[PDB]
Formats: C-alpha cells, structure tokens, sequence
C-alpha cells in the first residue's frame, strides 16, 4: 500500500491495522517520575539520584 | 574637379518577451467516527465522493 496509490488498497490496509495496530503517537514522562507513584512509598533520595 | 560622397548607416533592434504562470490546488479531508472496514475504505485519501 505504500507503493500503491489507489483507494483499492485502503480496505486491506484497514484490515491489517485491525489485525496488527501500530503505535502512531504517545505522551511520555521521565522514568524517575513513575517511581514516586509506586506502592513502596517514599523514594525521594533514589528519585533525586536517578534524576 | 572636386567630388566626395559621405554615407553613414546604423541599425538597432531588440525584442524581448517573458511569461510566467502558476496554479496550486489542495484538498484536505477530515473523518471521525467508524472502526469497521467501511471507514477504512472511506479513509482513502484518493475524489471527495
């Protein structure tokens, strides 16, 4: 479908997207921001060190 | 006898022509709503009908 230029391939393209959906875009946050939101509680020292 | 003839000629001509023209056309679609193969066929970027 990349080399293809007609709308006939659009049906199979949508079907492939149904079977195997790719990741188009996504928001992100630093890896040290998730350690604060853990069940382990306070991790300020390790969080600052990793930052 | 004395006789002397003087003749002088000069010619100049320049012609110039220039033409430029451009035409740009664009078309954008926006569809929201539909997950089945119907919207997949409708999502064809290639005729707004």
């Amino acid at each position: 479908l990349a080399q293809n230029r007609s709308t006939i391939t659009y049906r199979s393209w949508g079907r492939s997207l149904k079977y195997n959906p790719v990741v188009i875009d996504f928001e992100m946050q630093p890896i040290h921001e998730v350690l604060r939101h853990t069940s382990l509680g306070p991790l300020e020292a390790k969080r600052q060190n990793l930052r | 006898g004395v006789s002397v003839g003087k003749c002088r000629g000069i010619l100049n001509e320049i012609k110039d022509r220039n033409k430029r023209d451009t035409m740009v056309e664009d078309l954008v679609v926006l569809v929201r709503g539909g997950a089945s193969e119907h919207i997949t066929t409708l999502a064809y970027q290639e005729l707004p009908t």
